[PDB]
């Protein structure tokens, strides 16, 4: 699968540095125009730099000076450097192959992204979150998990690794008085199939190693 | 230096009616090439942007058959024959000739028949008390359309300002909206009462209802 995996969001002080970066699979950066665009958080899309197959980039207005996109072969992996970061910077980062070519003709779109990098510029110091269970209703009966009080956005949640998919609903976090965020994942589920059934939450919150499990008993 | 934009900024379509969606540039997007350069790329709930139209009219690997693209010169169209519950997102255009500028984005919805929400209620943890805070959670785990009033009432007294409440983006099946109300207070002020509801009014039900529990 011809695929981007991006690695190392984060939280920093402004003036503050962090590097991005993604990892292909099944083609080579070095063969292809790179790319990197934003996401602000209720904004639309921002292209923010591009690395050409020479190795020269070309940056947008908002961005020039202090970001750098550069690869490495050998690791067949995409970078982008973020210098003297600033809160308007924070966003979610895609990376991208542009499947594209100015020195010969064709253009064929930007086909591969990444999953989108997150990253936080605040002043603010690293909250982590708590998981909290939400135990149980017609033929089907519902339970969740709810995770509260942390900063910054966002958080990383599953039902039994991976497992649970289907009727599944994460919520928006919130964003209370207190400064930090909150947030709740509940998974619809057959009341037949009742508690006899391991249900565990998996709440990943990157910005502190924290990183939990939770069944959710009645 | 081009700018995009892009109308109309969001979109409500029956399923299987036909939608557009359109891009005009502030400057031409043709070229010697004889081409246009302008793609459309399709955002889902919680993914990246994927590909879908470029050169104006080329589909993209693996894009259905009811996206077409089409255009020139200053004004494009992407064109859903006929659209389905999975192509729910927000669109962007964007032209890479210079320097990479989007559109602000059409974000489509669906217009489902009513549903009213399966509706839950959640007490606080074990140890959300066992340190001294509780929240209350009530679940409209699928409804249609969003607009849906939830309202607390503690000892059947109204509630008001203390909760807040998140909405789940439609659904890409079902084309459904889900909404997580949270009552937030100490315990102190959770134990001062017993009777605790959430009452919720939508467009399809008859009676507002209200699922509950007391201390």
């Amino acid at each position: 699968e011809v695929q981007l995996v991006g690695s190392g969001g984060g939280l920093i002080q402004p003036g503050g540095s962090l590097r991005l970066s993604c990892a292909a699979s099944d083609f080579s950066v070095s063969e292809y125009y790179m790319t990197w665009v934003r996401q602000a958080p209720g904004k639309g899309l921002e292209w923010v730099a591009v690395l050409y197959k020479d190795g020269s980039q070309f940056y947008a207005p908002s961005v020039k000076g202090r970001f750098i996109v550069s690869r490495d072969n050998s690791k067949n992996s995409l970078y982008l450097q973020m210098n003297n970061l600033r809160g308007e910077d924070t966003a979610v980062y895609f990376c991208a192959r542009e499947n594209a070519d100015y020195g010969s003709d064709y253009y064929f779109g930007m086909d591969v992204w990444g999953q989108g990098t997150a990253v936080a510029v605040s002043s603010a110091s690293t909250k982590g979150p708590s998981v909290f269970p939400l135990a149980p209703s017609g033929g089907t009966a519902a339970l969740g998990c709810l995770v509260k009080d942390y900063f910054p956005e966002p958080v990383t949640v599953s039902w039994n690794s991976g497992a649970l998919t289907s009727s599944v609903h994460t919520f928006p976090a919130v964003l209370q008085s207190s400064g930090l965020y909150s947030l709740s994942s509940v998974v619809t589920v057959p009341s037949s199939s009742l508690g006899t059934q391991t249900y565990i939450c998996n709440v990943n919150h990157k910005p502190s190693n924290t990183k939990v499990d939770k069944k959710a008993e009645p | 230096d081009i700018v995009m934009n892009q109308s109309p900024p969001s979109l409500a379509v029956t399923p299987g009616e036909p939608a557009s969606i359109s891009c005009r540039a502030s400057q031409s997007l043709l070229y010697s090439d004889g081409h246009n350069y302008l793609d459309w790329y399709l955002q889902k709930p919680g993914q990246a942007p994927q590909l879908l139209i470029y050169l104006g009219s080329t589909r993209a690997s693996g894009v259905p058959d009811r996206f077409s693209g089409s255009g020139s010169g200053t004004d494009f169209t992407l064109k859903i024959s006929r659209v389905e519950a999975e192509d729910v997102g927000v669109y962007y255009c964007m032209q890479p000739l210079q320097s990479y500028t989007f559109g602000q984005g059409t974000k489509l919805e669906i217009k489902r028949t009513v549903a009213a929400p399966s509706v839950f209620i959640f007490p606080p943890s074990d140890e959300q008390l066992k340190s001294g805070t509780a929240s209350v959670v009530c679940l409209l785990n699928n409804f249609y359309p969003r607009e849906a009033k939830v309202q607390w009432k503690v000892d059947n007294a109204l509630q008001s300002g203390n909760s807040q409440e998140s909405v789940t983006e439609q659904d890409s099946k079902d084309s459904t909206y889900s909404l997580s109300s949270t009552l937030t207070l100490s315990k102190a002020d959770y134990e001062k009462h017993k009777v605790y509801a959430c009452e919720v009014t939508h467009q399809g039900l008859s009676s507002p209802v209200t699922k509950s529990f007391n201390r």
